[PDB]
């Protein structure tokens, strides 16, 4: 089992899209983690576009079969970290490569 | 949104279901809704029958079951499913009366290999010219669902109990007061049993035994009330006559040390998977105990031992929070 | 014949 | 908060010590994680105190042996026989362990390079 | 598992022929259907071929489509002749009951 | 004629009983679920098959 998700533009006030395509019938059991450089992970989404209690409505998720999408509804200078897409259905829990944000 | 789906080995049938976890509210239970997609070739002979059955399995077929029968009010899910599929998506819908029990499976013994021992919910669909011509299983579909409950949002008062008893020859009774920090404890959360004891009797506590005892009964079977220890803890704290003690023990029921137990009720399994300890059972009416089902309740037992023995028991709620 | 494996399918959000 | 390991010749064993207060070691599921500099996060080990199972990435099955103390709320990643490819930052996790595997709690990550 | 053939860029005024190959036991006495998926929407049902060889259509168009079903070679044929811009979609194949593992489809694009 | 268990139903057409005896039927059913009448209870409705015992 493996999942594939590199560099986004940092133009403020925009809506960006990142895809993390699976390779199996993962059944949407996907959570997106995010950690600022030097700190431990902080999850934002789990399952299908379920935002974390500690983040605004700015973040969002999506789903299409075995294709997943995270989308920032409006870029604000709060977040320019790396996003890690993780599945939890198979005992070898796996992560995506992760993408940073730099214009 | 995603909708569950199962196929048939013949290739002439398909069953859809919105969810396999039907939340059981106190007054109304969620309806089972879906559409069966069938091949017109064998449909030309006879229409499709859909069966919802609830079965309880014990022993090592030995099974008592209720079979609701429907032979082929449209909710939004039904309308969406038919709109997507088309002409042959003949709808069906069952209504679950609240008195029916929830999904609970027992701990399988290492000496035996069975699928499960407990309540299960099933949805079936087949084609046959007559109701008795059940010859080919290859023409059917068998999908398993569950009914579950969640903890109420209004906790009760702080569970507290006490016993003042003079041990044999004694002057004034020993006062043991145990107070849990709430009534609704989530699964695995510590049970901070606040323990206070004072004494004037010549006796003294040598060991303090604190445990969580899971209580479960089989309503179908006569005189079937099973209790097994869970997370037993034996501390050696002592309180000599004329003292005063106070401590906050953090007990926690768990599965690792109790996996070898027999009959330890767990949450309902779909496949041959592993699940947590069983949740408690809710009901709002003065319901007569239904024939099928397993009622699960948890109590904390705090015991004192001296050179005689005394103990009090405190009940609490052990359920998952409402998502 | 043996049984099939429960899968899943997609319906519209609306 | 975590006290790492090091001050050893290469190839020498260590033992991590990660702490994160508040949670219960049983109800939470303690997961462990590694990220090599210039390499993405990859799972390494995980222990479910409530269940009693422990899972390792197949690379480090026979080299690592995880253990957590129930009464101390601490995780340890005992790396019996490392190599030079195990120099990385390691984060311990305390995840909801009921029909969910999100690692929605974390401690500090400490380098294991000497 | 099933696999499909055909698919590719087409221009209005022509025709395109599509076919599938089905493994297992899901072909001989079972009607075989085809489906099309609009971009971002759910799949639409196209046509059919029954066990006896005759056709029945769930299509809302029901114009200029030929379905050929092979009981021997393990294949099913669907034909497109009346190309319209609405045909611009990804076409898939499966049983009417969609029993087989819904796998990769084929893409047709016009104009 | 005889019921061995406790059964209650939330449907208007389904009878509910507490181990009833001597429920009226002219003979066995014509489908899967059975019909029954209780003199002491006084409602007529369908009951499931698995819960009828002989005279």
């Amino acid at each position: 089992i493996q999942m594939t998700q590199s560099s986004l533009s940092a133009s403020v006030g925009d809506r960006v899209t990142i895809t993390c395509r699976a390779s199996q019938s993962v059944s949407s059991a996907v959570a997106w983690y995010q950690q600022k450089p030097g700190k431990a992970p902080k999850l934002l989404i789990y399952s299908a576009s379920s935002l974390y209690s500690g983040v605004p409505s700015r973040f969002s998720g999506s789903r299409s079969g075995t294709d997943f999408t995270l989308t920032i509804s409006s870029l604000q200078p709060e977040d320019f970290a790396t996003y890690y897409c993780q599945q939890y259905k198979y005992v070898p829990v796996t992560f995506g490569q992760g993408t940073k944000v730099e214009i | 949104t995603r909708v569950f789906k199962k196929a048939s080995p013949n290739g002439k049938l398909t069953v859809y279901l919105g969810k396999r976890d039907f939340v059981d509210h106190i007054d109304l239970v969620d309806p089972v809704d879906g559409v069966v997609l069938v091949d017109p070739e064998y449909l030309k002979e006879r229409r499709v029958y859909v069966t919802l059955t609830v079965a309880f399995r014990y022993g090592r077929g030995l099974t008592f079951r209720k079979d609701l029968f429907v032979a082929n009010p449209l909710t939004r899910l039904q309308e969406r499913l038919i709109k997507k599929l088309g002409e042959h998506a003949y709808p069906f819908t069952f209504e679950i009366c609240p008195n029916l029990p929830s999904s609970v499976t027992l701990q399988p013994g290492p000496e035996d290999t069975g699928k499960a021992l407990g309540v299960d919910y099933e949805v079936k669909a087949f084609v046959a010219e007559n109701l008795e011509e059940k010859i080919h299983k290859r023409n059917s579909v068998r999908l398993v669902i569950r009914k579950v409950q969640y903890a109420p949002e209004r906790p009760g008062p702080q569970p507290t109990a006490e016993t003042t008893r003079q041990f044999l020859m004694s002057d004034k009774p020993l006062h043991l007061e145990a107070s849990l920090d709430k009534e609704i404890y989530y699964h695995g959360e510590p049970i901070s049993v606040n323990v206070h004891v004072t004494n004037n009797t010549n006796k003294t506590v040598k060991k303090i035994k604190i445990s969580v005892r899971q209580y479960a009964d089989i309503v179908l079977f006569n005189t079937a009330q099973y209790k097994v220890p869970v997370a037993m803890e034996e501390a050696d704290d002592t309180v000599a006559p004329s003292s005063t003690f106070s401590k906050v023990y953090t007990l926690t029921p768990f599965l690792a040390n109790n996996r070898e137990k027999r009959g330890l009720a767990l949450d309902g399994k779909l496949k041959h998977e592993d699940t947590n300890l069983a949740s408690s059972t809710l009901l709002r009416e003065g319901a007569n105990r239904e024939i099928l089902g397993i009622i699960v309740s948890y109590k904390v037992k705090v015991k004192l031992v001296v050179s005689s023995d005394v103990a009090v028991e405190l009940p609490f709620t052990l359920m998952h929070p409402k998502p | 014949d043996e049984s099939c494996t429960t899968a899943s399918s997609s319906l519209a959000k609306d | 908060v975590e006290s790492g390991g090091g001050l050893v010749q290469p190839g020498g064993s260590l033992r991590l010590s990660c702490a994160a207060s508040g949670f219960n070691v049983y109800s939470s599921s303690i997961h462990w994680v590694r990220q090599a500099p210039g390499k993405g996060l990859e799972w390494v080990a995980s222990i479910s105190s409530y269940y009693g199972y422990t899972y390792y990435a197949d690379s480090v099955k026979g080299r690592f042996t995880i253990s957590a103390d129930t009464s101390k709320n601490t995780a340890y990643l005992q790396m019996n026989s490392l190599r030079a490819e195990d120099t990385a930052v390691y984060y311990c996790a305390r995840s909801r362990q009921f029909w969910y595997s999100g690692l929605d709690y974390w401690g500090q990550g400490t380098l294991v390079t000497v | 598992q099933l696999q499909e053939s055909g698919g590719g860029l087409v221009q209005a005024g022509g025709s395109l022929r599509l076919s599938c190959v089905v493994s297992g036991f899901f072909f001989d006495t079972v009607t075989m259907a085809w489906y099309r998926r609009a971009p971002g929407k759910h799949r639409e049902l196209v046509a059919s071929a029954t066990a006896g060889g005759t056709t029945t259509y769930a299509d809302s168009v029901k114009d200029r489509f030929t379905i050929s079903r092979d009981n021997a070679k393990n294949t099913v044929y669907l034909q497109m002749n009346s190309l319209k811009p609405e045909d611009t979609a990804v076409y898939y194949c499966n049983t009417f009951v969609r029993s087989l593992s819904w796998g990769q489809g084929t893409q047709v694009t016009v104009s | 004629f005889v019921a061995l268990y406790d059964y209650e139903s939330c449907t208007e057409t389904d009878l509910s009983f507490k181990k009833g005896e001597r429920l009226q039927i002219v003979n066995n059913t014509e489908g899967d679920w059975w019909l029954a009448h209780s003199l002491t209870t006084g409602q007529t409705g369908y009951i499931p098959s698995n819960y009828v015992a002989p005279s």
